[PDB]
């Protein structure tokens, strides 16, 4: 899972 | 972040509401009122893509403000980022195919007037939207936005694939605008040269400085720099502000200048 929020 | 990113959130909620009312007027006018050509099919599809993108940006704005002030801690689902990615890629691919159709109109005028199939444009439109789905869900199910999990080693590969797609769309727009500019600057007789030249440089700088930064930071910069965790709180809200400025000033440039100007 990727995340920049 | 905290209060450092708060004023870009209010800025993207002002320019998002402006983009919603502009793309809503363009969608209603080219759907239900006016007579459409192939160019109105392209402008209508671009306004639909920017309507979807600005809807998902304004609900991201709303869940962030609900996180901050009301403290509800609402969670938006993970597939909204996937369909927002599809809206963004289709909204840039419409700008590229507008510049390609204008280059085909000026370079090949007898073909574009007399022998163009009238069911080409919408067909081209739906294939570009089809490729947007092939670059969205095959993105999202490898990045965990769909099917709850995914390998990041593949997700980075598909982000690089759609980054190559974005730079291909930019070189298609830039090469077609260059070909149209050299065809008019060699062979024009009665054309309005300075207004056409300023609108061409306006659409190229809108696709470069406003439409492209969010895609480059989201698909390409975030994997190749490898230390963007502190670079986030500077580069990411200004990139969604610039992409919402691209999606909000696409009704004003491509419709209400081309076709609602005299009044
Ligand atoms: C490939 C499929 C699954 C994706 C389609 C996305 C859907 C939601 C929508 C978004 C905007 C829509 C287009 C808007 C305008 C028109 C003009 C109309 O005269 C022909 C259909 C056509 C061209 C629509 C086709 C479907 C379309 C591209």
């Amino acid at each position: 899972f990727r995340k920049k929020w | 972040c905290g209060k450092e990113t708060l004023i870009p959130v209010f800025l993207i909620l002002f320019i998002a509401l402006v983009g919603l009312v502009g793309n809503g007027f363009v969608l209603w006018l080219l759907g239900f009122r006016m007579r459409r050509n192939a160019f109105s099919v392209y402008v209508l599809s671009l306004a639909g893509a920017d309507f979807l993108f600005l809807c998902f940006q304004i609900i991201n704005c709303l869940v962030y403000l609900s996180n901050f002030f009301c403290s509800i801690s609402i969670n938006f689902p993970s597939f909204f980022t996937t369909v927002m990615t599809c809206a963004y890629l289709a909204g840039l691919s419409m700008l590229s195919t507008v510049s390609t159709e204008r280059c085909l109109s000026v370079l090949w005028p007898i073909w574009y007037r007399c022998r163009r199939p009238r069911h080409l444009s919408a067909v081209v439109c739906v294939l570009l939207w089809a490729l947007s789905l092939l670059l969205s869900i095959l993105e999202g199910k490898f990045c965990g936005f769909l099917f709850s999990d995914g390998d990041s080693g593949w997700c980075q590969t598909f982000d690089f694939i759609t980054a190559a797609w974005l730079i291909f769309l930019f070189m298609v727009l830039c090469g077609s605008s260059l070909a149209l500019l050299v065809r008019i600057l060699c062979g024009s007789r009665g054309l309005p040269l300075t207004r056409l030249y300023l609108t061409i440089l306006l659409t190229v700088l809108v696709f470069l400085l406003c439409g492209l930064p969010f895609g480059i930071q989201w698909f390409l910069i975030l994997w190749i720099w490898k230390d963007s965790d502190v670079l986030f709180c500077h580069i990411h809200p200004v990139s969604v502000v610039l992409s919402s400025l691209n999606s909000s000033a696409n009704p004003i440039i491509y419709f209400f200048v081309g076709s609602f100007r005299k009044q």
